[PDB]
């Protein structure tokens, strides 16, 4: 509703760099709000994309941002009789980032690994990496739970069951109140996907540069399967956490898997130690439910709710045809202990091949009235189809079903505006919560200051 | 906390087998590799193999091939080292160990267990007193403890009554047999006047025996 | 007596006429004291109206092109008539409707366009074997539907980048298969092999000459194969007056939009031909798999039928798909293609035995109503489509428009057309609310207030400006 | 098999003192090293893992340094509880090969021994069996040698010596030489001697007793 489209702010990165991919807020140990953006095709030492991550200190008029340095250097290490690597080239550093306390996460899921043995070896995969870093003491640490030392013959033999050897570790990724970093992997086990977990304290303490395969004894990784419903269903391919089963000391996941069944789609809510609590099935086959995932009360019950997009949906239109335009569900959560039921709202996109629904972000409270509110992104949407961002309003029934306002895209065609979002934080703290949003085909992301209601 | 609870002390005769255990505390076994060391005392240590608690899978220093083996069973949190065809070389303290974070590292060490060959059956002590020659200011006495075995056995003077001042050396190996002495040192104002015993008790064969010193 | 038109007191011959179809008026000078120049014809006539002052629009409907519907689509450079009438005429007055027929065949013999595009994964390598004869094989069946039939080739994968594609060792790169005991092709998305020609032994002589792939995951990318031998027009070479049967091979699961991510892939698709000189499709490692609208979108515009022709291991997923992508048709392939053949056959038939009428450029005002008459004079009211039609078998459709109002515009034209045929029935509209007498109005006439008014169609109008 | 050679055997040294023991291996392995400690009649304890990385717990007066094929532990200020063996290891192959080791021990002033010599009991004669003790007491350095003559002759077979670790509140060594004869054989000579040579004295410290006689 009270987002300004009229004085907005633009950070912008290197060209190709593909900034604006991910982003999200990030206070300081003063509390100062700055921005962390991923730009997972930047150019590395040898001229040759790795990725990389930005820092944009706050400011009105924007511009550009300093890095945030990681090691991009490939690494071997014989040891054991094996000889150990990692591979950057394309790893993708920055295809997610996310901050929690004064620390920052920011993933390469395309980064590369493999172990040599004799003539023998685990072959060459993504097994994907995290990279953490506490800005201000210049602390760093790596987490790359889908590291392996086992060789070809035995995956062979076992028949391809715990192959974390194409995990992607990080290609989403969330951390709870508490601390604990929870990593998706849409291509763990054979590509079923699969969710691992550590306590960033830990992964910090247990963490020494050169040693490339360590343990980290805290961690939780999730399980394999023999059910098909669970073959090549990408269990992973989105995150978020927050609060299901009334205990307040246990945090629940919730997990996309939008190839779930034969591309039905499916989106899961699960305790700490894996078991499955409720699952989404998705409407329609190929409609990608589950693509993003969203946590927040939007009826103010106190009690979280679940928005799951489907960027895909296939609207029915006259005649007997059917319009790829993206929708949106809205599961508002029961009192006491029960099962979330049919969605209470449908959203559904209006632009053809809009992909209504491919970001979600909970915008807290945005006019102040006591009910959380979102904004919905259609990267493609729009009637120049250039991309739009949606704002719903919460209330006592559940959500608006008619946006209270709509953010065209600034930039030109072909930008991917609202491809990633985020909201919920005061960044120029005028009392009111504020909205960023990337826009990483055109290097840049832009800021929405939210302002009194007029 | 991590600690390795290896199993107790073992012996047995030579062209036995034997099956060490050490059990995970306050973790899973499953967690990270475990090895298993020999450590003796001319020897030095010697790294026997490692075993993969996740899976079962064992690697081996060729020296042990076919002595050791090399097992775990995660149910109840425990790996094994079975020795086969004992010998008196095989006789030394094995350890279990882990690593702390690098996954090839050696961090973590059970407590040991000894593991002793042989074939001589448990017989008592012979004790004998030690009186010096037919001078000096200070005098010193000595008791000889002969044929034992198995270990350990505990020497004490006056029954436990004359403590400091004493020096009880490590038992040697005999033939089979063990035998270890003590002496101890005072002044000839104390002694012969101060009646002074031997007190060696063999718990094995449960025998305490008790020898005063007599001079010349 | 007073009817609707008298009853109305309507002021000119225009608001005359938007009263009611069957409303007429007098532009007649000598009438009567109180005749209502607006009434029935009947009553006009009766009160000795000038037969000439009669303003009176009759809404009709008359055939301008009216071409005989062939009885064979064999010979000709496609001078064949499959629908009839081709153009007519309707003239519509305010609130009326008119009805006409459309006649829609399914002509014998007519030309015939396959293109067949194969799974070349690992497991299709005694598929690859089974069909090496094909082309002559099934030559010799449609002989028996069609003299211009012409066939093709194409293959596909998926996408050649990590983790789909083997990375290591070095020699994985070349050949896939080098950790097992036989030599095959290196990795490849897509590739057109043969473009569509009446030369069968091309098709057995070209398919001797393939051989298969290896990855690492179970979807492949077929989708990508699809969208390209249907975009690609002049490569694949499709005909404009042939049925085009799209024939898609596979015993696996498919890649979709979105999938490409995992492999750092986030460019949608552009829908676009990327097949060059060298044959494969170059955007397969820069670009997303295609998306069901997409593909359904060009499959539509390029008149394309796609067959899934799949294992039965996944023929319910592909019935699911085939139900978001009209048109499509499934058949049960056996896991070595050796029923093939008949599946291609029973997919033609089944594909020209449906008749479904579609409108296009239909003017908001214009509503449009539909009797079908099926299998035999048998009138199904309310429906616009016919099944269980053989190849040579005619249908009709009784139509009516209706009008609503009259609208700004008087000339419109739309189009009716049967889907996936060439031939279409164009529907010229002219909508008849005007008089002839107003085209010699007297502007400022000596009559009207003295110059204040207009003099048109008998009495006087209230000028411009006023 | 990767060799790792350890230097040096042992070291005498006090209190404060910053010490260095060296690793050698027969080939680069890159750090692949970890140092460990065994404290006297004690299991072991993990100090360095990958070259230089401190094992959680462990003080920071320790320390890992060394490329290549040559490694280093340094101690600085040496605690009470840091006396004790200290070994290397490679990981770099398979089998993990050790380091000979080295002890740390405690350095303090000279001493000569305090020479004790013991005939046969009555009851071990009345046996059969005849052993002659000699007590080598509390003396420094370690490095200490015992010779037995029978009659004026050096005697070597039947000999059995037993050696103390360094005595905790003084900081010297003892040992004992114990030679075994059997009664027959014992009386067929009449003089018994044990020689001690140690670095205190240029000359050997000697103990000697006649049967039939005292
Ligand atoms: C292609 O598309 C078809 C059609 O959608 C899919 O088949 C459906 O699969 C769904 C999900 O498995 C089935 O849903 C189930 O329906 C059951 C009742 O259906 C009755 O009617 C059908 C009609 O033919 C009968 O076949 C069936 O035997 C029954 O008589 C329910 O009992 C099931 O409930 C269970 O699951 C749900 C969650 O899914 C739980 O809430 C329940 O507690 C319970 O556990 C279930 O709802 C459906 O039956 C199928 N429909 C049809 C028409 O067959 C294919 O799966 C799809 N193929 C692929 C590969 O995509
Ligand atoms: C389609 O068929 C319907 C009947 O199913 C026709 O409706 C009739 O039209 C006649 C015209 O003379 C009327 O007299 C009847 O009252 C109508 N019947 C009903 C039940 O409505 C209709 O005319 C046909 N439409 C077309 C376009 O041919
Ligand atoms: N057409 C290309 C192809 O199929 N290449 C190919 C080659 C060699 C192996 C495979 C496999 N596919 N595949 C699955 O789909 C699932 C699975 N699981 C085991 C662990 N639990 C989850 C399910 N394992 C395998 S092994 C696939
Ligand atoms: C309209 O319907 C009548 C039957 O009521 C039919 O005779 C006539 O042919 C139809 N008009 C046209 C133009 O087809
Ligand atoms: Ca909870
Ligand atoms: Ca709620
Ligand atoms: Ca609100
Ligand atoms: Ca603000
Ligand atoms: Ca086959
Ligand atoms: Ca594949
Ligand atoms: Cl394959």
């Amino acid at each position: 509703l009270n987002l300004d489209p009229v004085q907005l702010t633009f950070y912008a990165g290197p060209n190709g760099s593909q900034f604006g991919f991910s982003l999200d807020f990030h206070k300081d140990s003063h509390g100062r709000v700055a921005i962390v953006v991923g730009a997972p095709r930047t150019l590395g030492p040898s001229q040759e994309e790795t990725g990389g991550v930005f820092l944009c200190p706050w400011r009105a008029e924007g511009g550009q941002c300093p890095s945030l340095l990681f090691d991009l250097r490939d690494e071997t290490r014989n040891v054991g009789s094996q000889t150990l690597q990692t591979f950057k080239a394309r790893q993708g550093l920055g295809a997610s980032v996310v901050s929690w306390s004064d620390v920052i996460v920011a993933c390469a899921p395309w980064q590369h690994w493999n172990v040599l043995e004799k003539t023998e070896e685990a072959e060459k995969t993504p097994v994907g990496s995290c990279f953490l870093a506490q800005p201000e003491s210049g602390r760093r640490a790596e987490y790359s739970p889908c590291r392996g030392n086992t060789l070809s013959r035995i995956y062979v033999e076992n028949d391809f069951s715990w192959d974390k050897r194409y995990c992607e570790a990080g290609f989403s990724s969330v951390v709870t109140q508490a601390g604990e970093l929870v990593l998706g992997a849409p291509g763990g086990y054979y590509f079923l996907g699969l969710l691992a977990q550590a306590p960033v304290a830990d992964i910090f303490s247990s963490y020494r540069p050169g040693i490339l395969l360590w343990h980290v004894s805290s961690q939780s990784l999730s399980f394999d399967s023999s059910n098909p419903e669970y073959f090549d269903g990408y269990w992973g391919y989105s995150v978020a956490v927050g609060e299901f089963d009334g205990d307040l000391n246990t945090t629940e996941y919730v997990v996309g898997a939008p190839t779930w069944s034969w591309t039905l789609g499916a989106v899961e809510i699960l305790d700490s130690y894996y078991q499955r609590l409720h699952r989404l099935r998705g409407e329609q086959m190929a409609s990608y439910f589950g693509h993003s995932v969203a946590v927040t009360d939007v009826n103010g019950d106190g009690r979280h709710d679940l928005l799951v997009g489907a960027p895909l949906y296939m609207e029915s239109r006259a005649d007997r045809k059917l319009a790829e335009v993206g929708r949106v569900y809205l599961f508002l959560q029961p009192r006491g202990p029960h099962a979330l039921g049919a969605p209470s709202l449908l959203l559904t996109g209006t632009q053809l091949y809009g992909r209504f629904g491919s970001a979600i972000a909970p915008l807290g409270d945005l006019d102040r009235d006591g009910y959380n509110d979102i904004a919905v992104a259609a990267p493609y949407g729009g009637p120049s189809g250039r991309g739009q961002v949606l704002v719903f309003l919460g209330q006592s029934e559940g959500l608006r079903s008619r946006p209270s306002q709509v953010l065209d895209s600034p930039f030109p065609t072909g930008s991917a505006f609202g491809f990633s979002l985020r909201g919920a934080v005061d960044i120029d703290d005028n009392g009111y919560p504020d909205l960023i949003v990337g826009a990483y085909g055109a290097n840049q992301v832009a800021v929405y200051r939210a302002q009194p209601v007029v | 906390e991590v600690q390795l609870q290896q199993s107790g002390a073992e012996l047995v005769k030579p062209g036995a087998s034997v099956k060490l255990s050490c059990t995970a505390s306050g973790f899973n076994i499953k967690d990270t590799y475990v090895h298993w060391v020999k450590q003796r005392p001319e020897q030095g240590l010697e790294w026997i193999g490692r075993i993969d608690p996740a899976n079962g899978y064992t690697k081996y220093d060729p020296k042990f091939q076919g002595k050791a083996t090399i097992t775990a069973d995660t149910s109840s949190n425990t790996a094994y080292l079975q020795l086969s065809s004992l010998t008196s070389e095989d006789t030394a303290v094995y350890y279990c160990v882990r690593p702390l974070y690098d996954y090839y590292a050696m961090d973590y060490w059970g407590q040991g267990t000894s593991v002793t060959v042989s074939s001589a059956k448990t017989t008592a002590p012979s004790v004998y007193p030690l009186a010096p020659v037919c001078t000096g200011s200070s005098v010193t006495l000595g008791c000889l403890v002969k044929g034992y075995f198995p270990e350990p056995v505990t020497l004490t003077w006056n029954s436990g009554s004359l403590s400091s001042g004493v020096h009880t050396f490590p038992a040697v190996l005999q033939s089979d047999l063990y035998t270890l002495s003590s002496s101890v040192t005072v002044t000839s104002s104390t002694w012969p006047s101060q009646s002074i015993t031997c007190n060696v008790a063999h718990p094995a064969s449960s025998t305490k025996v008790d020898k005063k010193i007599e001079p010349r | 007596g007073p009817n609707i038109c008298t009853t109305r007191g309507v002021s000119s011959c225009q608001q005359c006429l938007a009263v009611s179809p069957m409303c007429a008026w007098c532009s007649d000078e000598a009438l009567p004291l109180g005749s209502p120049r607006c009434d029935l014809k009947e009553n006009l006539l009766k009160d000795n109206c000038a037969p000439e002052s009669i303003e009176f629009p009759v809404s009709e409907a008359r055939v301008l092109e009216d071409r005989p519907l062939s009885d064979k689509g064999s010979g000709d450079s496609s001078q064949v008539t499959q629908v009839s009438p081709q153009r007519i005429a309707l003239r519509l007055r305010p609130d009326d409707s008119k009805n006409f027929s459309i006649q829609v065949r399914q002509v014998e013999d007519y030309p015939v366009d396959i293109y067949y595009l194969m799974d070349l994964s690992y497991s299709m390598k005694d598929d690859l074997w089974s069909i090496q004869n094909l082309g002559t094989k099934l030559a010799t069946q449609m002989r028996k539907l069609t003299s211009n039939l012409r066939i093709g080739f194409g293959a596909f994968v998926d996408k050649p980048v990590s983790p789909y594609m083997y990375i290591s060792p070095p020699e994985a790169l070349e050949n896939p298969c080098y950790d097992m005991k036989t030599t095959c092709l290196p990795m490849f998305g897509y590739k057109h092999v043969l473009t569509l020609t009446d030369q069968v032994t091309r098709f057995n002589e070209e398919v001797k000459k393939q051989s298969v792939s290896r990855n690492r995951d179970a979807p492949e990318g077929g989708f990508d194969a699809i969208m390209q031998a249907t975009v690609c027009d002049e490569k694949i070479g499709w005909r404009n007056d042939a049925s085009h049967l799209l024939v898609f091979t596979t015993d696996a699961k498919t890649h979709i939009a979105l999938d490409g991510r995992l492999a750092g892939i986030v460019q949608p698709n552009d829908g676009q031909c990327h097949v060059g000189s060298d044959n494969h499709y170059s955007a397969s490692t820069t670009m997303d798999y295609p998306s069901l609208g997409l593909m359904t979108e060009k499959l539509s515009q390029k008149n394309i039928n796609l067959i899934f022709a799949v294992t039965e291991n996944v023929v319910n997923l592909y019935q699911n798909y085939s139900e978001l992508i009209p048109g499509t048709t499934v058949g049960v392939l056996s896991m070595d293609s050796s029923n093939v053949l008949q599946l291609i056959v029973d997919a033609y038939g089944k594909i020209r035995s449906k008749v479904e009428l579609e409108v296009r450029d239909l003017p908001e005002e214009l509503s449009l109503s539909f009797n079908a008459t099926c299998l035999n004079n048998e009138v199904i009211p309310g429906l616009k489509s016919c099944m269980g039609l053989k190849i040579g078998d005619t249908v009709s459709f009784s139509i009516e428009a209706k009008v609503r109002g009259c609208p700004q515009e008087k000339e419109k034209s739309f189009t009716i057309k049967p889907v996936g045929f060439k031939d279409s029935l164009i529907v010229q509209v002219t909508f008849d609310c005007d008089c002839a007498c107003q085209a010699q109005a007297e502007p400022n006439s000596h009559r009207c207030n003295n110059g204040n008014g207009t003099f048109e169609c008998g009495v006087c109008r209230c000028g411009p400006g006023w | 098999d990767i060799l790792m050679t350890q230097s040096p055997s042992s070291m005498s040294v006090s209190l404060g003192d910053t010490v260095s023991i060296t690793c050698h291996a027969s080939q680069g392995i890159s750090s692949n090293i970890g140092w460990l400690q065994q404290k006297p009649g004690k299991s072991f304890m993990g100090l360095i893992y990958y070259g230089t990385n401190l094992v959680d717990g462990v003080p920071s007066r320790f320390s890992g340094s060394g490329s290549g094929a040559d490694y280093s532990l340094t101690i600085s200020s040496l605690d009470s509880e840091d006396f004790a063996d200290y070994y290397c290891v490679q990981y770099a192959q398979l089998p993990y090969t050790f380091g000979g080791g080295t002890k740390l021990e405690i350095k303090r002033a000279d001493a000569a021994p305090t020479v004790s010599i013991f005939p046969p009991s009555s009851e071990q004669l009345t046996s059969g069996g005849a052993s002659v003790v000699c007590f080598l007491n509390n003396f420094y350095p370690k490095d200490i040698n015992v010779k037995w003559k029978i009659d004026g002759s050096e005697r070597q077979n039947g000999v059995l010596n037993s050696w103390t670790d360094q005595d905790s509140k003084d900081s010297t060594y003892s040992m004992s030489s114990t030679l075994t004869l059997t009664k027959d054989e014992y009386e067929r000579h009449n003089s018994y001697t044990c020689e001690a040579t140690h670095k205190t004295s240029t000359s050997p410290i000697v103990k000697s007793f006649n049967r039939n006689e005292c």
